[PDB]
């Protein structure tokens, strides 16, 4: 079990795409709030953002 | 204390309301004060400096304005997609970046604003009239507000040269204030060689700026050879 | 592991053509059951860290 802990705070601090850290204790805020906005629409105020920890 | 020390406490508490974020109260007071500026010097051109510095100015406390407003009317909405604790953080993120970019366009239109006033003291030739305490007075709360427009989006790097340019007007050298921004922007270009991993030239010119004016405000605000001096003589070494 | 893993006893009490002989029989069991709780725990330590894997 001890491990398998261990394994989970391993795989949130570790588990990234494109350098962006997705899981670990970034969100709601790290250095910086920035975090995943994705732009849907073609125009400005068509936006989303999403957050995980 | 001695009447020296005594005279400081007065005077750096000065300096501290002097770079205080901007307000209506100081607002009244700095224009009553710039225009005392023109009713001595009388000089189109410096009119017209004020003129360009107080529109960049207005910019600034318009925008001030509108961050309320604008908090306001979001935390005023229903929020009812926001079961998640994400979800309130992503309406968080929304917030942030609109008013952080809007001020980031605030900053650019005072930044217009001011660059006009300078250029219009640009034109003032006559070395006697760039040597009046008027000018000189303007020129300084120019570049103040220009220091923290870009201090307030952290845009340190680019407080350096106007901080440098201020610190060589009229004493403005003895202000706390000045040497404490310098020191903290210098810092900030020092972390950003450590961190970049650029080259070791760069990191200790901004190491050395950042200990000379650190040095230079704790000896401003508690005297030369005080414990908190012989503390930074030390560290420096 | 090595036999150096439990109390590692060889020969037993009355006369021998050794030099060694085995302790107390019931802690000598007792010595046995812990050989295999050393190495049991060591080979489930391995199964859980396959597991893992």
């Amino acid at each position: 079990v001890s491990q398998l802990i261990d394994e989970v705070d391993r795989i949130a601090s570790q588990a990234e795409f494109n350098k962006m850290n997705l899981l670990q204790g970034d969100f709601a805020r790290g250095s910086r709030a920035t975090s995943m906005w994705f732009h849907i629409g073609p125009n400005m105020h068509q936006r989303e953002r999403v957050f995980i920890a | 204390l001695t009447e020296d020390q005594k005279k400081k406490k007065k005077e750096i508490m000065e300096q501290e309301s002097l770079w205080k974020n901007p307000d209506f109260k100081g607002y009244n007071k700095t224009f009553q004060e710039l225009h005392q500026l023109s009713k001595t010097f009388a000089n189109n051109q410096f009119r017209l400096a004020l003129s360009n510095y107080q529109s960049g100015v207005n910019t600034i406390m318009k925008n001030r304005d509108w961050v309320e407003q604008y908090r306001k009317e979001e935390a005023e909405k229903k929020r009812l997609d926001e079961k998640w604790y994400w979800q309130k953080v992503d309406r968080k993120a929304r917030e942030e970046r609109v008013v952080y970019r809007e001020k980031m366009k605030a900053k650019q239109d005072a930044l217009n604003y001011f660059s006009k006033a300078i250029n219009h003291l640009d034109e003032i030739k006559n070395p006697d009239l760039r040597e009046r305490p008027e000018f000189k007075r303007l020129l300084s709360d120019v570049y103040r507000s220009w220091i923290m427009a870009e201090y307030d989006l952290q845009n340190l790097p680019q407080t350096i040269p106007i901080l440098e340019l201020y610190i060589e007007i009229d004493d403005n050298e003895k202000e706390y204030p000045a040497h404490k921004y310098l020191a903290s922007a210098y810092s900030f270009e020092e972390n950003m060689i450590k961190k970049t991993k650029g080259p070791d030239d760069m990191l200790f010119k901004y190491r050395y700026k950042k200990n000379v004016h650190l040095l230079r405000a704790t000896e401003l605000k508690y005297g030369k050879d005080s414990p908190e001096y012989k503390h930074i003589v030390n560290v420096i070494n | 592991t090595m036999t150096a893993r439990s109390l590692n006893l060889k020969g037993q009490s009355g006369e021998l053509l050794s030099l060694s002989t085995a302790d107390k029989s019931n802690d000598a069991i007792g010595t046995l059951d812990a050989a295999l709780t050393r190495i049991s725990k060591q080979r489930a330590n391995l199964g859980a860290y396959f597991n893992r894997l």
